[PDB]
């Protein structure tokens, strides 16, 4: 629709393209495997809130009703933008930035906008990267060091945080880091802590040194571990009794939370994020494969399964929550089945989880005098399986009570951190290749001193910032970005590759590409989604947005260890300097789209 | 002293020699 003075001669024009084949080899790297392409894919999409927020937002919006606005986004959305995320690195053979420049080159604040969300959200990956090494450091062992409590300073008893919670959350206000109240008064600095996260950046950086070359044969085996070792934990459900309780609590279909309008929002924001997007190392992997090579349905591939595989991974989680639920609904029953023998004494032959109840009424008919001094602890499946965590907890104070519910429980412990870190290495990969990537297209720097150097400059680079995480504090510093790095910003991105392609590149333009590609346009569905649906679903849920921009208080949690009914969170809003920041981590990567444009404007006139 | 920071010791020797192997290739292939 836009004219667009110099619209064509930048692109490679269709007819030379495969001439250019037969030179890219000596000019730029390749898959050099079929398998090896795979991959790297699958790596960079699965993981990392598909374990810890997706399966819990099933029990914030009806457990067996949560698929329904969950799976359609993948067969709505997903499906056209990575077919057309693959068709266009293929076309044009050329780096992310650079797309924007050889269309309408007052653009190019849309390559900064993926450099500028794909740097920072692989900074803070790597601190709870770090963590789960920690705790990997913290495995072999006899008794786990969360399992039991520290003793108080009279060779005796526990601690008070240790006697009013669990050991293994005492463990981690101390000993996992040393915490702080508030966002506002920074604590210890945590420097062993700050080794851990050190040596957290150096395995990045061992494995990326030579970017496709030594990535590609340090994909063979981490994008397979980890999905074999959860293959068996699946049966260490089953095989602990503790399933069908959990998964019972996935099947709870409940239509009432099924119009609410955040229910649309919350699925369209994880559906998003379950894939990796707007970061531009994939039209780079999509550029080092044959020009002739059929992508339309390794679209449907690799968008099938990680759509799939993450509900199979949400059923494996609700087992051991089932799990954990389970035997705690009986130790205050088993401890009250101590306190009805306690007053009122019945042989412990004859009392059990049964008439116990019923014998209560004759002990209460017997005497209610000593029936009016012991209390019982009331309890419920459902009333434990009604807590829940998000973000993080999950695997950290969670996960780990169960994996001490095991004969072999330091063993495990070992085994369930090496298929997390894995996990979100392999999802570190294409963040390190958004900054990459429109870095080649900078070329204001020397280009001599090669890549190599080039991957020292950006390893030390971002080492520094992570720091104000190792603080008391820094806890709180990480709970802002989930919330808000990546929440909005990641929609609209997304959105200037709709107008480019349908009303400046001509989607008839694009429609002679794909016959050259493969050939014969495919089914008619794949043409009506990039006119009209995918434009329409991104500003619905944007719009939604709006109705929770304002409409809750911004609050954020608080540990006090002295606190007033202590085993319980603390909910409180930020201060007013806080508030000025929190503008900047999520608004100044949606400035650069019309702010390069305001500055090419007046280097031009 | 410590158990976690003998699995540490172990983890950090690795990390300092793959990288300097690569090094070697990158200048055998100059």
């Amino acid at each position: 629709v836009l004219p667009n003075p110099g619209l064509d001669a930048r692109i490679p024009s269709l007819a030379e393209l495969e001439t250019i084949e037969q030179e890219e080899a000596s000019s730029r790297p390749k898959w050099d495997n079929k398998a090896q392409y795979m991959l790297t894919c699958l790596g960079f999409c699965v993981g990392l809130g598909n374990v810890w927020r997706f399966p819990y937002l099933c029990q914030s919006h009806g457990g067996g009703a949560f698929m329904i606005p969950f799976l359609i986004l993948l067969v709505l959305e997903g499906i056209p933008l990575l077919y057309l995320e693959f068709a266009i690195g293929q076309r044009l053979r050329r780096g992310s930035l650079g797309v924007w420049s050889s269309i309408h080159p007052a653009l190019k604040g849309l390559g900064l906008a993926s450099m500028l969300t794909s740097f920072m959200v692989g900074l803070y990956y790597n601190t709870i990267i770090s963590w789960i090494m920690w705790y990997l450091f913290n495995s072999f062992q006899e008794p786990l060091p969360w399992s039991d409590c520290p003793l108080n300073e009279n060779q005796t008893g526990y601690v008070d945080e240790c006697a009013r919670s669990s050991p293994v959350d005492y463990f981690w206000y101390r000993e996992t880091l040393n915490i702080s109240t508030s966002i506002s008064d920074s604590g210890s600095i945590q420097w062993w802590m700050l080794l851990c996260l050190a040596c957290a950046w150096s395995v990045l950086y061992m494995c990326t040194i030579r970017g496709i070359e030594t990535t590609g044969k340090a994909v063979y085996i981490t994008s397979t571990l980890p999905y074999v070792v959860l293959t068996i934990f699946l049966i260490r459900g089953l095989t602990l009794k503790g399933a069908t309780n959990g998964i019972v609590f996935l099947f709870t279909p409940n239509v009432t939370e099924l119009a609410q309008p955040d229910t649309w929002l919350d699925a369209g924001a994880q559906v998003f994020f379950s894939f990796s997007l707007a970061f531009g190392g994939l039209i780079s992997f999509s550029s080092y494969n044959s020009v002739h090579n059929n992508c339309e349905k390794d679209s449907v591939i690799v968008s099938i399964i990680n759509g799939f595989t993450s509900v199979y991974v949400a059923i494996v989680v609700y087992s051991v929550i089932g799990f954990r639920a389970t035997q705690r609904y009986d130790d205050c029953f088993s401890t009250n089945i101590l306190t009805l023998i306690n007053g009122f004494d019945l042989p412990e032959g004859n009392v059990t989880q049964e008439n116990f109840v019923d014998m209560q009424q004759r002990c209460n008919a017997s005497d209610p005098a000593a029936y009016a001094q012991l209390v019982f602890q009331t309890c419920d499946i459902n009333a434990f399986l009604s807590e829940a965590v998000e973000g993080t907890g999950l695997a950290f104070i969670v996960f780990t009570e169960a994996i001490t519910k095991m004969p072999l429980s330091p063993l495990w412990s070992v085994l369930f951190f090496i298929m997390l870190f894995c996990l979100g290495l392999s999802s570190m990969f294409g963040n390190m290749e958004g900054v990459v990537v429109p870095l080649q297209d900078l070329r204001v720097i020397p280009p001599k001193w090669p890549k190599e150097v080039l991957t020292g400059l950006i390893c030390l680079g971002t080492f520094l910032i992570g720091f104000i995480f190792t603080l008391n504090s820094g806890q709180y510093w990480l709970s802002l970005l989930d919330s808000y790095a990546g929440s909005i910003p990641l929609l609209i991105i997304a959105f200037c590759e709709m107008f480019s392609v349908v009303y400046v590149y001509g989607v008839d333009r694009f429609n002679k590409d794909i016959e050259f590609m493969i050939g014969h346009k495919p089914n008619i569905f794949w043409q009506v989604t990039w006119r009209v649906v995918s434009p329409l679903l991104m500003l619905i849920i944007f719009l939604f947005f709006f109705v929770v921009e304002v409409s809750q208080e911004l609050t954020y949690s608080i540990w006090d260890p002295g606190y007033e009914e202590f085993p319980k969170s603390q909910k409180i809003s930020y201060p007013n300097w806080v508030y000025v920041v929190v503008v900047i981590v999520a608004g100044v990567p949606s400035l650069t789209i019309p702010g390069y444009a305001i500055y090419k404007l007046i280097r031009n006139h | 002293v410590s158990i976690w920071l003998i699995v540490f010791g172990v983890v950090m020797g690795v990390i300092v020699v793959g990288i300097v192997i690569l090094i070697f290739t990158g200048i055998r292939d100059r």
